[PDB]
């Protein structure tokens, strides 16, 4: 069954993230990526 | 135009809990769960007036 | 033409030299832009650095040695063990902790989460 | 706003790129007096400085924007020209011409 | 950065010496009250 | 449009990061800015 359907927003996902106050993140490792604009 | 301004990042965050922050007082400008809404308190302010 | 004032900015700043400006040339911390021309319009090639595959250490704002704060000169005060190390903020490069890299200011009971490490110095050894 | 304020306050602004690194806030804050030339041990000497500081300036720009004379003219402009253009449409739709 | 200011009265553009002011007033002054706002708004606009 | 593509600027540098410009994220060095939601707008905590 196939239909127009109605939804609330998709606001985002939900990310868990801890700021303690004696950790820290360093990224390992990276990546090369990129994007195209478009401007007229 | 609202759209641009405010969804930037598409990755919503939870409020952590205001603890430590190095003694920097973050209240006014998070929103409070004291309310089910998720203006805070100089927001609330800026709406009614 | 206000368009065409925002591409003549991106040409100038994108392509003529690397913006620290976040996000206005590229989803991330800009590296290039190449441009390449369009019908009446120009699209652009951001080469943008994003980095990945995180990982968690914990650190401390300063070191203790011999009554002496001692701060990073560059980077961050990384540890996951014992051993203490420096590194840079953007990459995990893990480097011991010298004088050469170390910045000493004050000593170490006016800095709040303080943690107390050998600081190696590289001029004793050869003497 | 309150997912922009999060990743400001707990990841530093490595959310805008990458992946939101945390970082414990006073080595934020830290390192983001780095970034106008002052070495970072000047914030750590004067932490608590600093905390009084900016939390008195959040007072006062909350006492600043509870007045009721707030420099708010140019928001509510927006909205006071657009519904006097409604208005006035009605208005000229009264007219016989 | 700026520009001359500039202003219209309606009675001497439109109205100027003629006997019907009010015949020409009644019915299409408002579209130049308008007019006058705007200009008002450029004036204001130019000295900001 | 103008005012909006100038506030979402503020939100790409501003907020998401540390500006070298000087006056454009406020009055001194900028260390950062907390984005505040407003009706029909964004108020901005430029803190310097
Ligand atoms: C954290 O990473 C360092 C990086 O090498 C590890 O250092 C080792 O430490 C042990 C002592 O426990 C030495 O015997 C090794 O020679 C060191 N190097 C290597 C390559 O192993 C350290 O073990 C790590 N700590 C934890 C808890 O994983
Ligand atoms: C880092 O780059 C890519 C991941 O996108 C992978 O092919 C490579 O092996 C990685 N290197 C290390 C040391 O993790
Ligand atoms: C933050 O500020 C509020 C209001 O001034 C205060 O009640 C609260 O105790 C403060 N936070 C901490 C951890 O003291
Ligand atoms: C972090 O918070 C804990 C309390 O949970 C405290 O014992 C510790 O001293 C704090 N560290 C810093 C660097 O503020
Ligand atoms: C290291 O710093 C701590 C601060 O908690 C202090 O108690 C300790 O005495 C210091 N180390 C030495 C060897 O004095």
């Amino acid at each position: 069954s196939q239909s127009i359907i109605a939804y609330t927003m998709s606001l985002g996902a939900e990310n868990s993230v801890a700021y303690s106050n004696n950790s820290i993140a360093i990224p390992t490792n990276f990546t090369i990526s990129v994007t195209t604009e478009i401007l007229p | 135009n609202t759209q641009e301004v405010f969804a930037q990042v598409k990755q919503i965050y939870k409020t952590p809990p205001i603890k430590d922050f190095g003694g920097f007082n973050f209240s006014q400008i998070l929103p409070d769960p004291s309310k089910p809404s998720k203006r805070s308190p100089i927001e609330d302010l800026l709406f009614n007036k | 033409r206000a368009s065409a004032n925002l591409a003549a900015t991106k040409m100038s700043e994108c392509v003529l030299g690397q913006s620290k400006r976040v996000d206005f040339c590229g989803k991330g911390y800009h590296l290039m832009s190449f441009p390449q021309s369009a019908p009446h319009g120009v699209v652009f090639l951001h080469v943008t650095y994003v980095p990945a595959q995180e990982k968690n250490f914990t650190t401390a704002p300063a070191i203790c040695h011999d009554g002496k704060a001692h701060f990073p000169r560059e980077g961050v005060f990384v540890s996951n063990g014992t051993h203490w190390f420096v590194t840079q903020r953007n990459f995990y490069e893990p480097q011991i902790i010298t004088t050469d890299n170390t910045f000493v200011s004050g000593n170490c009971d006016v800095v709040i989460g303080i943690v107390n490490n050998t600081v190696y110095d590289p001029l004793q050894p050869e003497l | 706003t309150s997912a922009l304020l999060a990743g400001t306050i707990t990841s530093g602004w490595t959310f805008g790129a990458g992946p939101a690194l945390q970082i414990p806030f006073p080595m934020q804050m830290a390192y983001r007096f780095n970034g106008i030339g002052v070495t970072q041990n000047v914030l750590y000497e004067n932490q608590k400085l600093i905390a009084n500081q900016f939390n008195s300036a959040i007072g006062k720009i909350q006492d600043s924007l509870s007045s009721t004379p707030s420099a708010l003219g140019k928001l509510q402009d927006v909205v006071n020209q657009n519904a006097q253009a409604l208005n006035t449409l009605v208005k000229q739709l009264s007219s016989n011409f | 950065v700026s520009m001359t200011k500039t202003s219209v009265d309606c009675t001497m553009y439109i109205c100027g010496d003629s006997t019907e002011c009010s015949n020409l007033l009644l019915q299409y002054g408002s579209f130049c009250t308008q007019l006058n706002r705007a200009l008002t708004g450029i004036a204001v606009e130019q000295d900001k």
